[PDB]
RNA sequence: UUCAUCUAGACAGCCGGACGGUGGCCAUGGAAGUCGGAAUCCGCUAAGGAGUGUGUAACAACUCACCGGCCGAAUGAACUA
């Protein structure tokens, strides 16, 4: 526990694969969308003899709630996902300080868990010798 | 729900000698599932679209070939489904944007034409002639809502009934660069100007304009109208439902 | 729908405007400078929003 | 029979991939493998620098030819190991290659230059190597120009 | 449907009307009890962004024993090989680490000091002594 | 500003003293590159420089007492007019500018200048333009994965502009309903002067 | 600043005869006769030939001469308006409802009708000012003609059903619907 | 008040060109004038920025500086109270 605390702790959250058939003229929000939920473009591909995409990307699954409909509505409904959870990737984001960006989903974390307040540092779980 | 109705229909021998299919006798069977096409319920209608080979594919005149339309279709294509396409809600565009005879003619165009697109993009290699035609009679127009529609097939064969003119070719005939030049009795295929006066299409000069006449008797209540062209138009009425009005009038009689 | 020459005569009317900071008013021909009074007459102008 | 013709940033001497002609040779009917390999054959040489290619189909055969580009063939001289993606981003590019080169590759250029004089096109094609910024013979490039001007870097018109 | 891995039924839907219809089926026409519905919480993973900048310390109640540890950030791979099976937690010393030691670059000494697998003897989470 | 034109002035003078004959170029409706292929032509033959209209009727005042002949041809000089020097045989020099051609697309504005026609051809093009084909009306059918015509119509009269979206559909099919090029109206001859015709 | 002395020229062609008394302004020409009252200009008006009218303002200021060519864009819009006179085309404008239009009378009083604007039931009736004529022209379709001769009375008609048909609480970037002037000219052509 | 442009045609106005090298170096999945870091080069030049905007995901298709056709005498910009 203490162990833990000492090298620079931090949270890792799951990544979707998500694969696109969208049409050309949707695709573009798919980038603006991507960068407001934090998305990332793997890869882009079209069928061939179809004019439609196949786009390939990565989304946390923090911001995958209600991702289809705004993609839905972003493209007029000519978008079509496939999602898929792919692998987990690390919160840049200091999860200890209690205003950072990670810090806010582990303090909702400790809201759900019936947690203290503040999170165990370091400073406790270490005895100094 | 997707749940087969049955459907029972006889015929005579003039029709049933016109098909072109496998099959024998005077009886056909049709079995119809009712899928709902909001595109969230994706997953009841990909079990529907398996259970058959045709697919009834109903676009709206008005809205054109939505979104949800290409991909149902699409979809149905995937399973190398033959479609029939029917469009309907004429009575919309007939009382909404009043396209009087050509508009009317050229908006099914801009759609048929937007649809044939579809499968020939979209027909698999191993029966290819999956396009639609409404000259080869897989596209109906009529009224859904008022329970009316036709037929080309159906329409071709009433003239020669009064004028003796041919099957074969006038089905084909009815759409395209050919013109029905009145006032000379010739299917010419280009207006040529007409020395004058530009001629017009079989397919204004004919099957729509008994439809619009009908409308301005009965869209705008003229109850002068209604008895003449009815008797000309060979049909019969009932005892009480002739003392029916506008936007109910045109239900019956249509 | 409305053919592409006609709708760009309405948006020439209806889009391809300017507004003030202060007064909000639609009315440039393309102008540099309010005609309001309310506004002092300032030349604080932008473009209009153009739609999507 | 129809001579398509298209180009490319292919990177020379690394296999370009038909993600970028499946969307675009894709359509026109053809095997992407095997059209992708004239393109990889065209650019075997240019290792290391992209260069565009262009590629004459004479009824569906992809006749890929790298059109000599003044930055591209440039940079392969100057002995600079191979740019990978990944390895760094924007390396800058200092080889000392001679003027003497330049007019060479002049010669390969003045059939798409304008120039009255063959020098006039050293000074369009070192303008486009002025846009790449890298050194030539430890001089500035815009001198050249000016030394050209000067009757320093006399040219044999021929 | 399925529960997830906290303990908490997810139903999975197309969209988002979609699961209002077919949940309204549930209290009324499906199932026929009031129930409540909440959003599905991301079960994060907790790791180290660093390499233990200072020593772990810690006393036992009775204070005669000492523990000294370090804390590194295994690597994505041998945590793909880990919940992949390449590196397999039934399998013995002398012949486990070779393999992580020869496709993976760790050392030959400390990769045969493995005591266990963490949690639940095949996890990602390890021991080196 | 006053050195360049009197730079200009003096380049004049060097192409007045050093070429006897000269043409006297229509730029009416010239495009860039349509010049930059016609100086690389030229190139050995002749020499192209046009100028300010008023700065060339200026400029001769200053060398008319060199040059009195010029007189004549000045009430042939209007409008678009530039100046090519040349020593080379009459028929040649007139054809060879008039015959390279370009053929210019029509850009959504410029006037319509006859009846534009769309025949019943093959289009030989993808299907996912038939959206493009659609918007101007024209009735279209899919036969071997292209656009073919069914009927000819006359698309826009002679005169009435050309729309954005003819535009758009002309620049697909590569019709272009407007052919660009270099004139050429008068001829300057060793002092004698005559329409080029 | 304060000119002494500041005039525009007033062409007058062979087919107009203009009578001014103080501020009547009377123009007389093949098609009819203008008047117009400029009471509120206090300007001075002098004929040269019978073929020119010479306008000076004598010590007036910026905003006292600039008024000045306003009349003599005033007058020379006469002299062109009963001569060449001035047409508006106007030209419908709707996406999927068609508007209705009708002429009707009411007492009198040439009412052009609006009818199922955006698919509004109520009946649009546009008093029709006198000189003003309203033709449906073929060969564009649904374009209805502004006729008349003095500019200020068809434009401001012309302008008026435009204003009527203006949509409300709605984003007008994307309802076009309207009725819009498409074309400002002369009747005669090309004259 | 200052600084300018100007019959060797000032400004406004209607029209044309607004190239090629050139998808300038590189990046991002892709970037081609325009998410950006970078150089502000050369030829034809009447003149054109490795680009002022519309623009696509990129393309592309438009467009403006820049310069030229038509008219003719003044005009521009920044500051003062
Ligand atoms: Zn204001």
């Amino acid at each position: 526990y203490a162990g833990f605390l000492l090298a620079d702790p931090k949270i890792q959250e799951p990544v979707f694969l998500v694969e696109i058939q969208c049409p050309e003229q949707a695709v573009g929000g798919i980038y603006s969308v991507l960068n407001k939920k934090r998305g990332q473009v793997v890869s882009e591909e079209q069928r061939p003899g179809t004019p439609l995409f196949t786009v390939k990307a990565y989304l946390p699954v923090n911001e995958s709630f209600g991702f289809t409909g705004e993609l839905r509505q972003a493209t007029g409904g000519q978008a079509f996902p496939q999602m898929v959870f792919d692998h987990w990737s690390t919160l840049g984001s200091d999860p200890l300080d209690p205003t950072s960006k990670a810090g806010e989903i582990v303090l909702a974390a400790r809201k759900r868990h019936g947690m203290k307040e503040e999170v165990p540092g370091w400073q406790e779980y270490y005895d100094k010798l | 729900k997707s749940t087969a109705i049955s459907l029972y229909s006889e015929m005579s021998d003039e029709d049933v000698k016109e098909i072109k299919q496998k099959t024998d006798g005077n009886s056909f069977l049709i079995n119809l599932i009712d899928s709902p096409g909001h595109v969230d319920f994706s997953s009841e209608v990909t079990a529907a679209l398996r259970v058959t080979d045709g697919a009834l594919v109903v676009v709206d005149t008005i809205e054109g070939v939505c979104v949800q339309t290409e991909t149902v279709l699409r979809q149905a294509l995937g399973e190398r489904i033959k479609p029939v396409v029917v469009i309907n809600k004429v009575d919309r565009a007939l009382l909404e944007l009043q396209v009087s005879k050509e508009d009317l003619y050229q908006t099914f165009a801009r759609t048929v034409e937007s649809v044939n697109v579809i499968v020939s993009t979209y027909a698999d290699e191993v029966l290819g002639d999956v396009q639609v035609y409404p000259a080869r009679g897989t596209v109906a127009f009529g009224s859904g809502l008022h329970g009316w529609a036709f037929t080309i097939r159906q329409f071709a064969t009433r003239y020669a009934k009064k004028f003796g003119v041919d099957k074969a070719k006038m089905m084909d005939r009815l759409w395209g660069d050919s013109f029905f030049n009145p006032k000379t009795k010739k299917w010419t295929n280009k207006d040529t100007d007409a020395e004058g006066k530009p001629l017009e299409r079989a397919f204004n000069m004919f099957i729509l304009d008994p439809i619009f006449r009908l409308f301005t008797a009965i869209m705008n209540f003229k109850k002068d109208e209604i008895p003449v062209l009815l008797e000309k138009l060979e049909i019969v009425l009932k005892g009480d439902e002739k003392d029916l009005e506008g936007k109910a009038l045109l239900k019956v009689v249509m | 729908i409305i053919e592409p020459s006609l709708k760009a005569l309405a948006s020439k009317y209806n889009c391809d405007k300017s507004v003030c900071r202060k007064c909000y008013a639609r009315l440039p021909p393309r102008a540099t400078n309010c005609r309001k009074r309310k506004c002092g007459h300032t030349n604080q102008l932008r473009p209009k929003k153009k739609l999507k | 029979n129809e001579v398509k013709y298209l180009y490319l940033r292919a990177v020379g001497g690394e296999v370009g991939a038909s993600a970028a002609l499946a969307p675009k040779i894709g359509p026109l009917g053809l095997s992407p493998k095997k059209v992708g390999e004239d393109i990889a054959k065209a650019t075997k040489e240019f290792k290391g620098i992209k260069v565009t290619v262009q590629l004459k189909i004479q009824n569906r055969q992809a006749a890929a030819s790298v059109v000599p580009s003044a930055s591209s063939l440039v940079i392969t001289a100057l002995k600079e190991p191979p740019r990978d993606r990944k390895k760094d981003k924007n390396v800058k590019h200092s080889g000392n290659i001679q003027l003497d080169e330049i007019i060479e590759i002049a010669r390969q250029m003045r059939d798409k230059s304008f120039g009255r004089t063959l020098a006039s096109v050293t000074k369009e094609i070192l303008g486009t190597a002025q846009s790449v910024g890298c050194r030539v013979d430890f001089k500035n490039p815009h001198d050249i120009i000016e030394g050209i001007n000067a009757g320093e870097i006399e040219i044999p018109e021929n | 449907t399925y529960m997830s891995e906290s303990g908490e039924h997810i139903v999975a839907g197309t969209g988002e009307l979609h699961l209002e219809i077919c949940l309204q089926d549930l209290e009324h026409d499906h199932a026929g009890v009031p129930l409540k519905i909440s959003p599905p919480v991301v079960a994060y993973r907790e790791t180290v962004e660093s390499e233990s900048s200072q020593t772990a310390l810690s006393k036992s109640p009775n204070k005669h024993n000492r523990i000294y540890l370090k804390a590194e950030p295994i690597d994505e791979e041998v945590s793909l090989a880990i919940e992949n099976g390449i590196i397999n937690p039934r399998d013995d010393f002398k012949a486990r680490a070779r393999i992580m030691a020869d496709d993976y670059g760790w050392d030959v000494t400390d990769a045969r000091k493995i005591w266990c697998f963490g949690p639940d003897g095949n996890g990602p989470n390890l021991v080196i002594d | 500003i006053r050195e360049k034109k009197a730079e200009y002035f003096a380049k004049l003078r060097e192409y007045l003293e050093e070429y006897k004959s000269l043409f006297v170029v229509g730029v009416d409706n010239v495009s860039s590159q349509q010049m930059h292929e016609v100086r690389k032509e030229l190139r050995g033959r002749a020499v192209v420089l046009m100028g300010k209209n008023t700065m060339v009727r200026r400029a001769i005042r200053g060398f008319l007492s060199d040059l009195p002949d010029f007189e004549k041809l000045l009430p042939f000089v209007k409008g678009n007019v530039g100046f090519v020097f040349t020593n080379e045989p009459l028929t040649e020099i007139k054809n060879v500018i008039v015959s390279n051609r370009v053929a210019a697309p029509a850009r959504a504005g410029a006037v319509a200048p006859e009846d534009i026609w769309v025949r019943a051809v093959n289009t030989g093009m993808e299907p996912g333009k038939t959206s493009f084909f659609q918007a101007l009306g024209v009735p279209t059918k899919i036969a071997r994965g292209t656009i073919e015509i069914v009927s000819d119509v006359k698309v826009v009269d002679a005169g009435n502009k050309v729309g954005q979206s003819e535009a758009s559909l002309l620049n697909l099919l590569n019709i272009s309903p407007f052919t660009f090029g270099l004139t050429v109206v008068q001829v300057y001859d060793n002092g004698q002067v005559f329409p080029s015709s | 600043m304060k000119y002494i002395q500041t005039e525009q020229q007033i062409e007058v062609p062979e087919g107009v005869t203009v009578s001014i008394k103080s501020r009547i302004v009377k123009v007389v020409g093949p098609r009819g006769t203008l008047t117009k009252n400029l009471k509120h200009i206090d300007v001075t008006f002098t004929k040269v030939n019978n073929q020119l009218i010479k306008v000076a303002v004598h010590n007036g200021g910026r905003k006292h001469v600039a008024a000045l060519r306003t009349v003599k864009s005033l007058v020379d819009n006469m002299i062109t308006g009963v001569t060449k006179g001035y047409k508006y085309k106007m030209r419908y404008v709707y996406a999927h409802f068609p508007i209705n239009v009708n002429i009707v009378e009411k007492d009198g009083a040439k009412f052009i009708e609006v009818r199922n604007f955006l698919g509004d039931k109520k009946i649009r009736n546009v008093p029709v000012r006198d000189g003003v004529t309203i033709e449906f022209s073929t060969n564009v379709k649904d374009e209805i003609v502004l006729s008349g001769n003095s500019v200020e009375d068809v434009s401001q008609n012309a302008a008026d059903l435009q204003q009527i048909c203006r949509v409300r609480n709605k984003d007008i970037r994307k309802f076009l619907d309207g009725i819009y002037v498409s074309h400002k000219g002369f009747i005669t052509e090309d004259l």
